[PDB]
């Protein structure tokens, strides 16, 4: 999970049609999706090219798009070496469970 | 690259449906209500026309 | 449209869902003008009753 990692922010809260589709690319490719995310699909947010982290196997990375959109993008993408993976962000649960954690260490000993 | 064009395109054609389709929304809701103010001055009152009537 | 247009689309459909919101005020206000309206119709319809049952006796 990414939950000391990114923040709520990293996707577009109260989107329209739109999702963040967190399409982490490894950085054989990190360098190419920054120019190819628009033609990659259309009727989407243009300058979606922000990343969000770098990782050793392959590298953070999001793009915003129709909801319909979401499958076309992701069938030109995945011949491109762009790994989809639909992150969702959560405060609260990983939290706890972090909490849960730390709880059975200590009740452990 | 083409710096504001695409912006200017995109948005634009977003625009036209999020705004467009809201607006034939509320001209068919108006559309609605013109039958129904039609049908409340024939439904309620009419019912208060039917009741005075039998009345006289 | 890092911040450009995706503003632009947040205020158009805040723009939609005001325009719906008022046009349902709209829809209370007709609704109020019909009952009124056809309430003081009753009333004019009343009196020519009133007036042919005074012919009447």
């Amino acid at each position: 999970s990414l939950a000391e990692i990114v923040k709520k922010d990293d996707f577009v809260l109260d989107s329209e049609y739109l999702v963040t589709l967190l399409v982490v690319v490894p950085k054989l490719n990190h360098n190419d999706w920054i120019k190819q995310y628009e033609t990659l699909a259309e009727m989407v947010v243009p300058r979606s090219s922000n990343v969000l982290s770098e990782d050793q196997d392959s590298y953070l990375c999001n793009v915003t798009l129709f909801r319909k959109a979401v499958d076309d993008f992701r069938h030109k993408a995945r011949e491109n070496k762009f790994i989809v993976r639909d992150f969702q962000y959560n405060e609260e649960e990983m939290k706890a469970d972090k909490e849960e954690m730390t709880r059975l260490s200590t009740d452990k000993k | 690259a083409l710096s504001d064009a695409d912006v200017q395109k995109q948005i634009k054609h977003m625009m036209a449906f999020i705004e467009q389709e809201a607006n034939e929304k509320a001209e068919e809701i108006d559309a609605k209500a013109e039958e129904e103010f039609n049908i409340e001055k024939g439904r309620l009152v009419q019912t208060q026309r039917l009741k005075i009537m039998e009345y006289y | 449209s890092q911040t450009q247009g995706i503003q632009q689309l947040l205020q158009a459909e805040k723009r939609a869902a005001e325009k719906v919101a008022d046009a349902r005020k709209r829809k209370a206000r007709r609704l109020k003008q019909a009952k009124e309206e056809a309430q003081m119709e009753v009333e004019q319809y009343r009196r020519e009753r009133e007036q042919e049952f005074q012919s009447k006796q």
